[PDB]
RNA sequence: GAAAUUGUUGAAAGGGAAGGGCAUUUGAUCAGACA
RNA sequence: GGAAUACUGCCAGCUGGGACUGAGGACUGCGACGUAAGUCAAGGAUGCUGGCAUAAUGGUUAUAUGCCGCCCGUCUUGAAA
RNA sequence: AGAACUGGCGAUGCGGGAUGAACCGAACGUAGAGUUAAGGUGCCGGAAUACACGCUCAUCAGACACCACAAAAGGUGUUAG
RNA sequence: GCCCUGAAAAUGGAUGGCGCUCAAGCGUGUUACCUAUACUCUACCGUCAGGGUUGAUAUGAUGCCCUGACGAGUAGGCAGGCGUGGAGGUCAGUGACGAAGCCUAGACCGUAAGGUCGGGUCGAACGGCCUCUAGUGCAGAUCUUGGUGGUAGUAGCAAAUA
RNA sequence: UUUGCUCCACACAAUAUAGAUGGAUACGAAUAAGGCGUCCUUGUGGCGUCGCUGAACCAUAGCAGGCUAGCAACGGUGCACUUGGCGGAAAGGCCUUGGGUGCUUGCUGGCGAAUUGCAAUGUCAUUUUGCGUGGGGAUAAAUCAUUUGUAUACGACUUAGA
């Protein structure tokens, strides 16, 4: 369960790589405008990747939904935790990825007593 | 073809292709190296996935070994797996 | 309609039947087309001839083995005109020209299935009387071609034994017919007619 | 497009120096009323220098055939400027009207001497009374007795790609 | 027999927009030179002549019958 | 074009062709024939069906000789196997020949 | 009886496409006996299936199909366009699909 | 103990490029939820 | 002499078929039908039902197919090379 | 060739002209549906081997711009005047 | 008017190709039909603009709500952000039950800069937020230093008698 | 070769779709002409009739087609046999003899069908390989190495060797 949302539309699922990412290994896949005056990435030729421009903006009612229907919040510890007690069907609480195995196990308990929804249970658990 | 324009060649070539595709797809699937139904309870879907884990219970149950479990990994999960054991001691 | 339609080619015009035929390829339909030696063209003999000269003058100037190949049968030049009006560069041209068989003669087992026409590339429906026409044998046969006349000995063969058919079927239709008027003002069939039967 | 036959009639502004101008009258075909209304102001630009601006159309009244089921012998008309000068031409059209004679004669020049519907200018159309007044040949040679002529070699058109029969020009 | 080189028919569009150049340049010059009727016409296979020619022949009374007074 | 309809050979082939159809002669069995040799046991009944198909159907008819390469100064003992196109005589008469 | 059949046979023939662009969201389908625009509206609406076979045994078959529907005519000569759920592949471009005579009007 | 680069294994593609865009087939893989 | 029909235009005439969309989230408005309470198609979708409940939908991914697809950058805007 | 003005390109994608600085079309966020422009509808290629009136047969037709050139003429080709 | 001739060389090729001849050519008429990032309608994004909002039993007034129109872009201008080393403050932050780093067709958020999580590896430190500061972000400069390929088991190892 | 290999009778694993789902349903020729039926004096004959499309023709009813009772005909049709003839263009098909067993919706009866829950292709071919299931038939070569020199840069070629 989870606070009522529209259907979540990404409008461009697919990730913006760079222009020449594929061809060279030093070019990475962050995107980067292309600058040039004659790139055809920049000028927008057909057939060509796409940009990133705002009208692939998110909804704003749905902008920072997980699946789940929730916001994201980091949590390292109880007491960040406890901030969401009052919030359980609009945020979830993931664990940071330095939280060792002990304090994860502390932290699950609470989560579950207050019944926050935590992203990832699963974690460092070896059990 | 040119030389035989009366016999199918591109679709005899796909007909074979997907013919072998398939066997060979089939064959990887009676052997197991397909990983098991989500439903299954073999399956690992919503649970962590883990080489060093699995080798682990695999010597302890008792070869892959591309696949290899370090005795430093090894002593790491045995300790961990104690620290476990004692929080269970401490819920029963 | 049918799995497969064997085209008789005589009497059709190479570039209408080509498009036809191309056409129904790339739709998924199977096409075979017999008798390519009495396809006809448009146009007076030595100009279709002059054509083909034009064709055949092209070569790869510094390999000749790897220019245009000149494929003489009917059977070839009626595949080229029909080569040029798919992509066949691609696996769907590909594989639509692998739905299509060509034959001179009427070989086996066509000679025991049924032969189409398709009037709209039939030189009696669309060329106006009077203009010379090319059969495409004989266009063969002068650009090198050299089985015009054990096509045309199997097909005098072949019409032997077809007429031999022919004469056997229509005896026995001779015998429905007088079978099926006996019975042609029983009450079924008065029953039948009622309902346009 | 499919033509109409018009009368257009017009005449100049009235002024304080003449009250009730002259009435002009001519008859247009055209598609509509609006490519003959423009149609008889050319016309009427060119025979006498009324302009346009200075007139106005009393009236426009489409004109249909006395007996738009006879077949008659037409004779028309026609100048033009195609397409290296101006000429006089008579044509013979046997028709039923005179709107479907005018359409046959501006296909017949859009065909042999490829002008426009803007170049041509139809000047009289008049039903020839007596046959024996006719004399174009080639409209001449249908009026004769008992006239009878087949359809040699008929090509049946074919809704299906394949036909499972030799097809027969007869009758 | 050897059937000797056909000329293209697939135009340039260096000689297509030359074209164009010389058809524009020609047009201004026709211009340039520029600025440096003998048929009623009622034509002779008419059938009606006669009958215009009498109904016109009448009509011509009223360009002078009326305009004085 | 033409086309081979079919082929039918002597009873007894020498062993200057039938090594022609090794090229391991000495360590073969030489089991080059043995099938076939049986074909003319049966009262030659395959033997006379092909040659019968010869009749009605060939137009050309090309015999299969070999030379007796051992009556040459030559080292080799593998014939020379050959087809010889028959002229004259209608093809009943090629065949019968 | 030896015919079992309720669908009428179609053929993929292309997506909706320009001279150099093509769209893969709409599918041009070839009904059969459908020779002109006046007689495929009797097949609007009425749904489409692609049937093709594979080889694994999913979810207790291995026959495996795709659903669309009949969105308008095309042309003047009987071709309609179809949107399915997942766009049929280029591959399928000669195919034959099945035209159900669901929903009726009839 | 990165990348370039390489060996082996497994999968796959390949009829004179490779790569990239949109869409979907197929194979492999994989996350989430309880009127 | 009497019509009819075509053509054009109009109807705040009736009635079917198909496709896409379902934004918003108590009420407040203008309306309509009503004898009235009320009801409504009137300031944006609801009702009823089935299947599955997982790799089925979906994503990632290798590919295959259809169509597109200078090779980046600098400098030259003129072959814009 | 000179002057004067106005548009286009520069900085600019997209549809079309097979192709493309100078042509035709076109108010560039992400999509869905409909309708179109310019160009087209035998096949390649989405779309009538549509309807209709004529003309044309070219022993290398034409599909093409045209007060453009070779272009003024030559022809027992055909058609209308 | 259409047709033919109305000159023009040199690799084999071009109405774009096939091909077309009562056309699939030419002139014209009528329609139907195909199709753009254009037009209409709707949703979503962003900008701009016009209204409304201290009302508290509610939070954030550069916030919220309603409404409409718009969206190309080099030089350049303005604005908002993402990332990095070090400093002041704070979370009595994370950490040998594993910090950082690295690897990973495993996941998620963001239009994007990027951010988050899972697994493996590792073995001792490191983050969020508010600020401060700067030796702060690379695809290039025949860039610098280092490393590594194809070429390629290739050229070659043939002068001076053995 | 634990009898490898091949050809015959079943049970299922793996199945495979450039895209099965009633039937590719056979004169030739002409198209300013022909098809069919009939007759004689057998013709380029006479007479009749037909097209104007396959919108045809054949099939087509049953649990995806069950279990049974009869009537009427002796027809059609399936299957495995068997008789003879024809087909070499790529014949791999066509026709025919006889018995055997089914079916028959040509006609009349009796019982079953449900719950797949209002649709989800709702799977109905063969496509083959094979672990096997029980009866048959079959008992070689090639290459390297050696050699030859009719050949040869090396491969290759041409010979010889139980």
């Amino acid at each position: 369960a989870s606070l009522p949302h529209p259907k979540i539309v990404k409008k461009h699922t697919k990730k913006f790589k760079r222009h020449h990412s594929d061809r060279y290994h030093r070019v990475a896949e962050n995107w980067r405008k292309q600058k040039g005056i004659d790139s055809v990435v920049r000028r927008r030729f057909r057939g060509n990747i796409s940009q990133p421009k705002i009208g692939y903006g998110s909804n704003k009612k749905t902008k920072f939904l997980s699946p789940s229907g929730h916001k994201t919040f980091l949590v390292a510890n109880v007491k960040d935790l406890e901030t969401l007690t009052m919030h359980t069907k609009t945020y979830a609480a993931e664990i940071a990825h330095n939280i060792s195995a002990k304090n994860r196990v502390v932290i699950l308990a609470r989560a579950k007593a207050l019944g926050i929804k935590v992203t990832n249970p699963k974690g460092r658990l070896a059990l | 073809s040119k030389n035989s324009i009366n016999r199918p060649k591109l679709t005899s070539n796909l007909h074979h292709k997907v013919h072998s595709l398939n066997k060979k797809r089939a064959q990887r699937e009676r052997a197991g190296l397909l990983k098991p139904a989500r439903s299954s309870v073999n399956s690992k879907s919503g649970e962590i996935k883990s080489v060093a884990l699995d080798l682990y219970f695999q010597n302890k149950k008792n070869s892959i070994t591309t696949r290899t479990l370090s005795k430093k990994r090894a002593k790491k999960i045995e300790r961990n797996l104690k620290y476990a054991t004692q929080r269970k001691l401490l819920v029963d | 309609v049918e799995p497969v339609v064997v085209i008789d080619g005589k009497g059709h015009l190479v570039g209408r039947l080509a498009s036809v035929v191309a056409k129904q390829l790339l739709n998924g339909q199977k096409i075979v087309v017999v008798r390519a030696e009495e396809l006809n063209i448009s146009g007076e003999f030595f100009r279709n001839k002059l054509k083909y000269h034009d064709f055949l003058r092209k070569a790869t100037a510094f390999n000749k083995t790897r220019g245009p190949f000149h494929f003489r049968a009917p059977s070839r030049i009626f595949y080229k005109a029909l080569r040029g009006m798919v992509s066949h560069k691609t696996a769907r041209g590909k594989a639509a020209l692998e739905r299509l068989k060509v034959f001179e003669g009427i070989p086996p087992p066509y000679d025991k299935k049924k032969r189409v026409v398709v009037p709209q590339a039939l030189r009696v429906l669309r060329l106006k009387p009077g203009r010379k026409y090319t059969t495409l044998g004989k266009l063969s046969t002068s650009v090198g071609w050299k089985y015009e006349d054990v096509v045309a000995k199997l097909e005098a063969k072949r019409k032997v034994s077809s007429a031999e058919y022919y004469a056997k079927k229509r005896a026995f239709t001779k015998k429905v017919a007088s079978a099926n008027a006996t019975a042609a003002e029983s009450d079924v069939a008065k029953q039948l007619a009622a309902l346009g039967y | 497009a499919h033509f109409k036959e018009y009368q257009v009639i017009g005449r100049r502004l009235p002024t304080e120096s003449v009250p009730e101008p002259k009435l002009f009258r001519m008859r247009i075909f055209a598609s509509n009323e609006v490519i003959a209304k423009s149609r008889y102001w050319y016309f009427l630009q060119k025979l006498h220098k009324v302009k346009k601006a200075s007139g106005e159309i009393v009236s426009i009244n489409q004109i249909n055939e006395a007996h738009p089921t006879k077949v008659k012998n037409f004779g028309v008309w026609v100048r033009y400027d195609s397409r290296s000068g101006t000429h006089n031409m008579y044509k013979e059209i046997r028709d039923v009207s005179r709107v479907a004679a005018v359409e046959t004669l501006y296909q017949d020049m859009a065909a042999r001497h490829r002008a426009r519907f803007r170049s041509i200018h139809i000047l009289k159309v008049a039903e020839i009374e007596k046959t024996a007044d006719v004399k174009r040949q080639y409209v001449k040679q249908f009026l004769t007795k008992d006239l009878k002529f087949p359809l040699p070699h008929r090509v049946q058109k074919s809704t299906k790609t394949f036909s499972y029969k030799r097809p027969s020009t007869f009758y | 027999m050897r059937v000797r080189k056909r000329q293209s028919r697939r135009t340039s569009t260096k000689l297509k927009e030359g074209i164009k150049k010389k058809a524009s340049a020609h047009r201004k010059k026709e211009k340039k030179m520029a600025k440096k009727k003998k048929d009623p016409g009622i034509p002779s296979n008419f059938p009606y002549k006669a009958k215009i020619l009498e109904e016109i022949e009448a009509k011509k009374m009223k360009d002078l019958e009326e305009r004085e007074l | 074009g033409l086309r081979s309809l079919t082929t039918v050979w002597a009873e007894h082939l020498s062993d200057e062709v039938k090594r022609r159809f090794y090229k391991n002669w000495y360590k073969s069995k030489k089991k080059a024939f043995t099938k076939y040799s049986a074909k003319y046991a049966q009262d030659g009944a395959g033997i006379e069906r092909e040659l019968a198909r010869i009749k009605k159907y060939a137009s050309v008819v090309r015999v299969l000789v070999h030379t007796q390469i051992r009556k040459t100064p030559l080292a080799q003992k593998k014939a020379h196997l050959a087809e010889i196109q028959l002229n004259g005589g209608s093809i009943s008469e090629k065949v019968d020949w | 009886a030896e015919s079992h059949r309720l669908y009428v046979k179609g053929k993929h023939l292309s997506y909706q496409r320009s001279k150099r662009v093509n769209n893969p969201n709409v599918s041009l389908i070839k009904i059969e006996g459908v020779a002109t625009p006046q007689d495929a509206q009797f097949y609007l609406g009425k749904r489409i299936a692609y049937v093709y076979r594979a080889s694994k045994e999913v979810r207790g078959s291995k026959i495996r199909v795709m659903w669309g529907k009949v969105t308008r005519t095309h042309g003047n000569s009987g071709v309609v366009r179809a949107t399915f759920r997942n766009n049929l592949p280029a591959k399928t471009f000669g195919a034959s699909v099945r035209i159900f005579l669901y929903p009726s009007n009839i």
